[PDB]
């Protein structure tokens, strides 16, 4: 399906702790729980 | 039972409730009729600059059963790839990094 | 449920602008341009 879309938000998840706001990955993780229920 | 929850996500606790961090390494089954407590722990447990010492597999190929708990190295699949290690479309280790 | 999952990355945009880096703030923008498409 979105298999591009949900391999860059986990990019984004790596980046975004490999940052320092580690509050946003958890944020686009629970997004993907979204995804993979719908 | 005890273990770490963040904040915002601590009323995700009750008995048929999913989620997302409330879900993938825990889960409580129906007909519990009981007490939980949740609190800072700051003042002891935290540090600054990224609290590098907790984690839980962010994904996994279901819910958890009554009470399940099991460990898992297993990496998460959309196709069947073999990855150990190597992020892929769809090797997805899950490991969610705490700090 | 689609508008909230369109939005919900519009606020991953929003949020990582408020955060400070033109990288991943174009990566992101292509994100949504690609998946509005898909």
């Amino acid at each position: 399906d979105k298999e591009w879309i949900l391999q860059k938000i986990y990019e984004i998840m790596r980046l975004l702790d490999e940052l320092x706001d580690a509050e946003a990955s958890m944020r686009v993780s629970d997004l993907i729980y979204e995804f993979m229920k719908k | 039972d005890s273990f770490v929850i963040r904040g915002d996500e601590v009323r995700q606790i009750a008995p048929g409730q999913t989620g997302k961090i409330a879900d993938y390494n825990y889960k409580l089954p129906d007909d519990f009729t009981g007490c939980v407590i949740a609190w800072n722990s700051n003042n002891l447990d935290s540090k600054v600059g990224g609290n590098y010492n907790y984690l839980y597999r962010l994904f996994r190929k279901s819910n958890l059963k009554p009470f399940e708990r099991d460990i898992s190295t297993e990496i998460y699949q959309a196709g069947s790839t073999p990855c150990n290690g190597v992020e892929g479309f769809n090797c997805y280790f899950p490991l969610q990094s705490y700090g």
